[PDB]
């Protein structure tokens, strides 16, 4: 549970800082 | 292969961040600059969730690598990005770190050796299906 808090939090960011390399790209 | 000099790479780059050595444990170069430069960038814009990222799992060498499988499945349970996967990565360093801090030392070539090993079996067949690495490091480099 400790577990699952922890990943959804690295998804969350990662999948942001992906969003932005990706504005950058256009 | 290279694999797993990546992974040592960007161990060491976060250990000697916090002045422990890599060596008290144990082209292609601008992916590892890439790697380490996404990485550092992500602490930064999320210090404050990094600052404590690891401490509510309770590492020890027992439970240590349930902590980490579990991590990572929930982290990939729905795809892959190359954003999860410096967030795989940082993790990774993050890891390392808490294990030195709490002087669990021994951790340190293990979670070295789950991510290699998680890298090849789990990431690889999408990285290539998504340009290699050389992909990365133009996006993120």
């Amino acid at each position: 549970a400790s577990t699952k808090k922890l990943s959804e939090c690295l998804k969350r960011i990662g999948d942001e800082l992906d969003s932005n390399m990706e504005l950058q790209r256009m | 292969q290279s694999n797993r000099e990546l992974v040592v790479d960007f161990l060491s780059y976060k250990l000697s961040q916090k002045g422990y050595s890599w060596s008290q444990f144990s082209e292609s170069e601008a992916v590892k600059q890439a790697l380490r430069e996404a990485g550092d960038e992500f602490e930064l814009r999320y210090r404050r969730a990094f600052s404590d990222l690891t401490s509510q799992l309770h590492i020890t060498p027992g439970t240590a690598y349930q902590s980490f499988e579990q991590v990572v499945n929930e982290l990939f349970r729905d795809g892959v990005n190359w954003g999860r996967i410096v967030a795989f990565f940082s993790f990774g360093g993050a890891l390392c770190v808490e294990s030195v801090d709490k002087e669990m030392q021994v951790l340190v070539s293990r979670i070295a050796a789950w991510m290699a090993t998680y890298l090849n079996d789990h990431l690889e067949p999408w990285i290539q299906e998504n340009g290699g690495w050389d992909t990365f490091v133009e996006l993120y480099g």
